């Protein structure tokens, strides 16, 4: 695998007490060859050794996995009496092939935590880690979401800006496509493909932003050489800062 | 006879030139990030005055 | 790929409170090999740091794949009783090859709008995010439009000017041929071709205009390395600003 | 035996130095960017008063 | 070595897959051919 | 037998809706003796996964 875009940061600017996400894009190196990203095969590690938060393996889920009608239409936006499914999955056809990806990590988030929420009711999975609401008035009556780490997102509905509150569990990653994947179901990224890797941080490794400091991340594949990632971290500049 | 002890060696060498493969496949994608990353911080210290 | 001309940048000038287009113009470096743009493959990420917009992918179209009897001759402008044909791809003969291209954004927008229009009706493709029309009338019918992004533009028909409105659903890129482009059918850019890239922003990225911020956009092709492009964007001048 | 352990290096080294020119190519695409971006300052900062 | 496409396997244009053509004589190993076929790029196109 | 040229490749381009034929050029491996080619005899087998 190939780092193939910048590594974004995210945190509670200007306040800058608290992390939120980071965000990088990978694709198999030079084009020769496939790469097998499912998360029970692959880890994902994340270490800030100035700080000794060391995580051997943080990669639960991904996207890949997943055909759009499973997300397409499922949730949905209350406006008023009106209500309006959302389309998270975008599809184009080139040679009776269908690509799938998501044109944003904000997209790609809802069609996760949808995912989670039905692999939950299925009894699939125990608790999801992630949990994604517009409503806060919930909060009350769920203690458990008072304590763990939360960051908003807004996308735009019938041209009106919604909010959206995630909240996190513990610092967890998940791939999602981004282009050149028409092997939706299967977790493997074909060779001329880019996905999307989001790492969202718990309220453990929440707790202060990165500053002076080296943060390393490194992903782990069943076949082949991984990739490592390393930045020294500056001062984050903004609500989103590059830092690779 | 020979059509086993050379099959072997061949095992042996083949799994040698992975393991230099992998290495050196890491160590060029962590080098050239290190390399990106400083041709950044150059093109910043340049600029920031 | 080569950055090949000036970013373009476009706001509702003077009053400054919403985001329109950017364009600029592409071309295979030093002139030594070709490009696979196929919107298929290919990704165009949008991102604006100091505001958390980031967006993986928007590219979704490209006028490269269209020959010029696909969209010539196929939308019209009424003048009272008077109907005429509009030209939209220009085209010009060398050594037994026709090369194909747009003469401006203005031209390309309407050849994509009935592209669009054409791959809905022939249930390629669900929705267009893209509706261009002259009579304002229609949009009381239509009140999915009231909502997303709008901006006009002039073109000069039977030395009159017909003012046309595009309504945006959501950001967006496409390409299209501006030089040197024989390949008409193909997605392919050759060595020693011009392509024009066009963003419209829908009414998420539109809400407020680019103002003393860092903009980023990069476009990552299936094979080869990613071009990318940073702009520090002062106040806007002009209707359209020159950027970078 | 050696028609195949140097194949694989091959590969690898191949790779390799794929990776550094793709970071290359891009880091200067990026920088020659912000030279461009730089010039067209100089020359306001010079002219406007 | 020339192979023709029937109506079968015609279908539709190979891309994002790999092909794999073997040539096995009745003496002597096989040989083995193998390309990851990216998009093709004009009437003729070069896979391996 | 040695691949001893490209692989060549047809299609209805530029539509790409349609696959027509494949071409390749093959040799007697560095030389050595020669191969019976006869097609009640040899096999070709083509497969894509
Ligand atoms: C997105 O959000 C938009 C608003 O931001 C929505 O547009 C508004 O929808 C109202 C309900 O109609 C729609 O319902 C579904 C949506 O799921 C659509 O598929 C339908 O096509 C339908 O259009 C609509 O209200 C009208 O319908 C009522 C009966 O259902 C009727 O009582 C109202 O009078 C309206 O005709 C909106 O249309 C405009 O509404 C305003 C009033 S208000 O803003 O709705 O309160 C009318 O203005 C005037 O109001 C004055 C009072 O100051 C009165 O004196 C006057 O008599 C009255 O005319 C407009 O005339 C009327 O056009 C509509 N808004 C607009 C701008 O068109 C949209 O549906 C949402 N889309 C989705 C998919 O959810
Ligand atoms: C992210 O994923 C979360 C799950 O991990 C989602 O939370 C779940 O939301 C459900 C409703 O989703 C819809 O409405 C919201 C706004 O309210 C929209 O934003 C969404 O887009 C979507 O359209 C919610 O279902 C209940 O509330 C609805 C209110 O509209 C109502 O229509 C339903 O009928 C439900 O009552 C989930 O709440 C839980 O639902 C389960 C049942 S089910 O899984 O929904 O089928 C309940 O279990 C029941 O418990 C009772 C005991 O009280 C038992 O007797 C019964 O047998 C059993 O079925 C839970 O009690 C109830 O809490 C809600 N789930 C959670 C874990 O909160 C979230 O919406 C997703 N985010 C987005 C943006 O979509
Ligand atoms: C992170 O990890 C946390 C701890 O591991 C999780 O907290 C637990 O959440 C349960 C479900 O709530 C959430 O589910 C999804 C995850 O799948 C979240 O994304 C949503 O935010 C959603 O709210 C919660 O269960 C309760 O809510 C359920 C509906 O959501 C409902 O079906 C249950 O019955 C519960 O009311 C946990 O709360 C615990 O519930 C158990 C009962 S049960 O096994 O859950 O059914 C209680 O056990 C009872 O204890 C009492 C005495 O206290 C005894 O009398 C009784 O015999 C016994 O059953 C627990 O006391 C109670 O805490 C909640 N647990 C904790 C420890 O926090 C969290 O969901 C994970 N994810 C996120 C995003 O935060
Ligand atoms: C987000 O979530 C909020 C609460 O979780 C929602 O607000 C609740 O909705 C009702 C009011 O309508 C609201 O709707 C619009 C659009 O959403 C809002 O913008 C408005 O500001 C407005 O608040 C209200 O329900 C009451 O009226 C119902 C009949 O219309 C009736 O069935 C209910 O029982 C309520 O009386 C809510 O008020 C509270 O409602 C809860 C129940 S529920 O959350 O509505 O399901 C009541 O709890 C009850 O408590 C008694 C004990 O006294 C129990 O015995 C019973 O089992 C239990 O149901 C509260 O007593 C009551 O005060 C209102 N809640 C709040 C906190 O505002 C809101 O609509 C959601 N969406 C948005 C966009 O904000
Ligand atoms: C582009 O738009 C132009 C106008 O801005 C158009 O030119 C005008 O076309 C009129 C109709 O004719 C054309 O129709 C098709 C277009 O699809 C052409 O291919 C044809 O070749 C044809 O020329 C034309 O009107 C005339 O034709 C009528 C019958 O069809 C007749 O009733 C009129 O009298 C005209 O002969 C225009 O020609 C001029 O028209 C004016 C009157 S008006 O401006 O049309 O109303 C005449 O002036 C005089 O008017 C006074 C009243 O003040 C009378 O008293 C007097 O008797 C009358 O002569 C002119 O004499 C006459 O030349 C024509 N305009 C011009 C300046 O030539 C053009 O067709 C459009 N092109 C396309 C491709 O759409
Ligand atoms: C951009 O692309 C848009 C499509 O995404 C175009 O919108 C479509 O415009 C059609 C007419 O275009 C011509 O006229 C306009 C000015 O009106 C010129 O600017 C253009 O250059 C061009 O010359 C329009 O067709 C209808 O209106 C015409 C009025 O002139 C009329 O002649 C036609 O006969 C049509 O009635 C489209 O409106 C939709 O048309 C479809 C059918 S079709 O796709 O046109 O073949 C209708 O579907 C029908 O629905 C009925 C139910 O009501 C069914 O029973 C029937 O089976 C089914 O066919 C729609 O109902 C009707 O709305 C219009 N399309 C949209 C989505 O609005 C736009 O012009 C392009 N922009 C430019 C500048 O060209
Ligand atoms: C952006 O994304 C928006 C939402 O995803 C799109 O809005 C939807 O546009 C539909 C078509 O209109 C437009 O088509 C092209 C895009 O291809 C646009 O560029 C043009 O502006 C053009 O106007 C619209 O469908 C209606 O118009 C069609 C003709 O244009 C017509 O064939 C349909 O039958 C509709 O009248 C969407 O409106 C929705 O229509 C569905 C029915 S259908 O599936 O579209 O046929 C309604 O569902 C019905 O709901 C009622 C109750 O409300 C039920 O009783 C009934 O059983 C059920 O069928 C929806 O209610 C209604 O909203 C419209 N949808 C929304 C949510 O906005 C938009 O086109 C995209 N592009 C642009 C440029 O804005
Ligand atoms: C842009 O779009 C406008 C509306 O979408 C167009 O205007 C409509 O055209 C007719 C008038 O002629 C216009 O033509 C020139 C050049 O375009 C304009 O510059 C002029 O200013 C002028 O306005 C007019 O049609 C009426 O007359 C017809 C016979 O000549 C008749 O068939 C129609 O039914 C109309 O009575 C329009 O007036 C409205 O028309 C609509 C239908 S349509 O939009 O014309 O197709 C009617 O809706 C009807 O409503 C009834 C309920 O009462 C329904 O039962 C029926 O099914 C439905 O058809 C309205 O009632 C009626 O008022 C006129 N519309 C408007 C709003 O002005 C215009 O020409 C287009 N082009 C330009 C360049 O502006
Ligand atoms: C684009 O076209 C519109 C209309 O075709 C122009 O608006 C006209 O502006 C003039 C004065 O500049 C007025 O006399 C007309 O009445 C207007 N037309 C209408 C229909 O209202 C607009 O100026 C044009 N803009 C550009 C930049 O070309």
């Amino acid at each position: 695998l190939s780092l193939s875009g910048n590594v974004l940061y995210a945190v509670n600017y200007p306040t800058n007490t608290k992390s939120y996400w980071m965000y990088f894009t990978v694709s198999p190196s030079s084009g020769v060859s496939s790469v097998d990203l499912s998360p029970s095969t692959t880890a994902i590690s994340f270490t800030a050794a100035s700080r000794g938060v060391s995580l051997s393996n943080i990669y639960q889920f991904s996207l890949l996995s997943v055909l759009p009608s499973q997300v397409n239409n499922k949730v949905q936006v209350k406006l008023g009496t009106s209500i309006i499914n959302l389309t998270l999955a975008f599809s184009s056809n080139s040679a009776g092939q269908t690509y799938v990806y998501y044109s944003d990590p904000n997209y790609a988030l809802l069609a996760l935590n949808y995912t989670l929420g039905q692999e939950v009711k299925g009894g699939q999975l125990t608790s999801s880690p992630l949990y994604i609401i517009s409503n806060t008035s919930i909060v009350a009556s769920k203690p458990w979401l008072k304590n763990d780490n939360v960051f908003t997102f807004n996308i735009s509905v019938n041209g009106t800006e919604v909010e959206y509150y995630a909240y996190v569990n513990k610092t967890f990653a998940f791939t999602y496509p981004v282009s050149g994947f028409p092997l939706a179901g299967s977790d493997i990224a074909p060779a001329g493909s880019v996905i999307g890797v989001m790492i969202l941080f718990g309220p453990g490794e929440a707790t202060n932003v990165f500053q002076y400091e080296t943060v390393t991340i490194q992903i782990t594949p069943n076949i082949g050489s991984p990739l490592t990632i390393s930045q020294y971290i500056y001062q984050p500049d903004g609500k989103v800062t590059v830092i690779g | 006879l020979a059509g086993l002890d050379t099959a072997i060696i061949l095992i042996a060498f083949i799994i040698t030139a992975a393991v230099l493969a992998y290495v050196a496949v890491n160590m060029g994608l962590f080098v050239t990030q290190k390399a990106k990353t400083t041709i950044n911080k150059g093109e910043e210290t340049a600029s920031t005055a």
